């Protein structure tokens, strides 16, 4: 859980 | 590429980075 | 990248980050090699040992990162994979022989001052660089030692990390380990007796040994990330996959199959 939250179009 | 290889903030504009010439001096 | 040091903005553009949805962490590094394919190691992505075997939807890359942790707004650009290809008679039973992997994005991605991709050797070019004493550099994201004290000391780094290495005689990295080398391997590091040290670890998998030719001044990836025993241990080295001797491959995954 280090890293930046990517954004949400990515993780779909 | 064409152009691969050469970077555009070094290469590109005829700037060396930090340590490049170390790999350079090894060539012998 | 252990004994290294902070890359400089735009050393790299081709270095990509192969990166897990979910849970959401840095699995590997990787290189661009053109608008549409990534290299990378074929263990970053199938290693049965550790009950490793991503497919494409478990995937991104983010190309043109400095900072490991932040997004990098404006900056990076994160892919989705298309699809994966690993080198058929890659060894992951044995030495990793043939660690080797390919992955075409789903759509191209655009160049920047932080995205280039880097050249691959002919073979004139691995012939001439390729020697005992000439240096390489290696780069990543992955741990900055081998071990450390919990909450006390720092293992990892905020952005990219840099280390140029020598090619080691093939005789002394054989003598190295008790593990098998191959032809399709070539191993770096300094000698106890040198003074500097450095090395890969953990997380810098995958990603790119390469050397600036002097004949034309332009970067060529002549390795990839593939393995070591510890990470800067004296008298040991890594071991890097020999790109040239698997061009052949490239090749034909991308010139009759791919396009
Ligand atoms: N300790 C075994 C040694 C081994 C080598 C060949 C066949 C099985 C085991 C290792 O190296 N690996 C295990 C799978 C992934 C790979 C890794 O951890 N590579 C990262 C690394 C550090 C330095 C550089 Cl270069 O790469
Ligand atoms: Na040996
Ligand atoms: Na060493």
């Amino acid at each position: 859980g280090d890293f930046e939250e990517i954004p949400e179009e990515y993780l779909q | 590429e064409a152009d691969c290889g050469l970077r555009p903030l070094f290469e590109k504009k005829s700037l060396e980075d930090k340590t490049e010439r170390e790999l350079l001096e090894s060539y012998i | 990248i252990v004994e290294g040091s902070d890359a400089e903005i735009g050393m790299s553009p081709w270095q990509v980050m192969l990166f897990r949805k979910s849970p959401q962490e840095l699995l590997c590094g990787a290189s661009l090699i053109s608008d549409r394919w990534v290299l990378t190691a074929a263990h970053c992505l199938l290693y049965p040992p550790w009950d490793k075997n991503f497919t494409e939807n478990d995937l991104l890359v983010r190309i043109g990162k400095h900072s490991r942790t932040r997004y990098e707004r404006n900056i990076e650009k994160i892919s989705m994979l298309e699809k994966i290809y690993i080198h058929p008679r890659y060894n992951w039973r044995e030495n990793l022989d043939r660690d080797i992997a390919l992955m075409k994005l789903k759509k191209p991605v655009a160049f920047s001052d932080y995205i280039h991709p880097v050249c691959l050797p002919d073979r004139e070019t691995a012939a001439s660089l390729l020697q005992a004493g000439y240096k390489g550099r290696v780069t990543g994201w992955g741990n900055l030692k081998e071990t450390w004290t919990a909450n006390v000391g720092k293992g990892q780094p905020s952005v990219l990390q840099v280390v140029n290495l020598p090619i080691v005689e093939r005789p002394v990295c054989k003598d190295s380990t008790r593990i098998r080398i191959t032809d399709n391997m070539f191993c770096a590091g300094y000698k106890p007796d040198e003074g500097k040290r450095g090395d890969a670890c953990e997380g810098d998998s995958g990603g790119p040994f390469v050397m600036k030719s002097p004949f034309n001044n332009r970067w060529y990836q002549m390795g990839i990330v593939s393995w070591g025993e510890g990470c800067d241990r004296d008298g040991k080295y890594g071991f890097y996959t020999h790109v040239f001797r698997l061009k052949k491959w490239i090749q034909k995954v991308i010139d009759q199959f791919g396009e």
